[PDB]
């Protein structure tokens, strides 16, 4: 999963 | 009090209660006057924790939805479970973007360029976070909400934010996520990303020690994902 | 139906949702049939984890309100938060505790004793969360009660089950904790927690493959506490 | 440190 702030 | 609210926010959080401190900064919200950039980072920690969970707890259960074999009763009760997990995490999205709408970012003077940016981003966030567990129409309007307050706070922040501020690195890394994991977009995804770790390494000579820390931070998050998705 | 509250409450168990875990095996235990090996074990979990929170919560706060500015307001809103999370832990020791009286120890046949060392430990532990957070006259019924039970508890598997079982051994640790930390009976603790020690020392050659973790985790604890409290 | 009990 691509990582958010 | 508004302080005691405050207080009891910061006491919420060391107890590990953000339903709790969620509600005590809703509160603070509602009182009609602008948050300070403690208060408005309390509020963000509080919800960011409150939806987390529901989004944790959601991602579990819909794995498990999709290794449920045949069995139709057991594929009930795990999908049953997910749409309970599921409406409490929408009713956390309503009351952000609701609070979004009706206080913070109505309250913004038109020089608070800052503010806008991070509540437009906020409100990407949760109209996001609200398409991950969309289907069908309603994830059609959620998508094109979360666009929509994206692209707003990508513009103000392109032409009022320095490239190396944490807000506009932070506000590009969410919308790349938007990208890549909602629009199934890598092309743009990646065009987004690359151009605001370029845009900020130009000036990184220029910040101080506190600056470097937190805008390093999130370039490294941006390169995390450009290497994951290539 | 059975079946599936029981699935129910694995699935919250693995969404980290202990609230939901808990309801789900309190409808189970209602149903009036005594409850499996797994069931117990999954009720066992559910409440402990619900009850730790609270517990973890009133910790924090009780520490952080014996801290002064004269801010007579902000004392008063941190007291009123703390009786908000003790309330809640009550409430959470009486549902228990109503489990505990009104089905799972009354449906404990004369001969069931690991079930009833089991319940009837538990009865102690939930009278100790109690006594825990008690202030006052009403403190002395609740430490009374907790002693009750894990005296009981002690009687029948000190007479009916052997040194190495791991409910015997963590009756004993809970049982002298309650001594240290309750009754402030230091010489009690430490000849409780040294007996049971020292009594599942002798017969380890006793234990299996499968048998031997469960009993020197606890054995490693009662070690522990000696460690601690000498 | 504290106390511990069955976990």
């Amino acid at each position: 999963r691509s990582l958010s702030s | 009090d508004r302080e005691q609210l405050v207080q009891k926010a910061r006491l919420a959080e060391q107890a590990e209660r953000y339903d709790d401190m969620a509600a005590a900064m809703k509160n603070v919200t509602e009182l009609n006057e602008p948050l300070s950039n403690e208060e408005r980072n309390l509020l963000s920690v509080a919800y960011k924790n409150v939806v987390g969970a529901r989004r944790s707890s959601w991602r579990v259960i819909s794995s498990i939805e999709q290794k449920t074999d045949g069995n139709e009763k057991k594929i009930e009760m795990v999908r049953a479970y997910r749409e309970k997990i599921e409406k409490e995490l929408e009713a956390v999205c309503q009351d952000v973007l609701s609070l979004l709408d009706n206080y913070l970012i109505k309250n913004c003077s038109e020089t608070q360029y800052e503010s806008k940016v991070f509540y437009l981003k906020m409100k990407g966030d949760y109209y996001r976070y609200l398409a991950e567990v969309a289907t069908g129409e309603k994830r059609a309007t959620v998508v094109e909400s979360s666009e929509k307050a994206y692209s707003e706070a990508h513009e103000i922040s392109k032409e009022h934010m320095q490239p190396t501020h944490p807000i506009r690195l932070g506000l590009a890394l969410n919308y790349s996520v938007f990208y890549y994991e909602i629009q199934n977009a890598p092309e743009q995804a990646c065009h987004l990303a690359k151009t605001a770790f370029d845009d900020a390494i130009a000036e990184l000579d220029t910040l101080n020690e506190d600056s470097y820390k937190d805008s390093t931070l999130i370039m490294q998050l941006l390169r995390d994902n450009l290497t994951l998705w290539t």
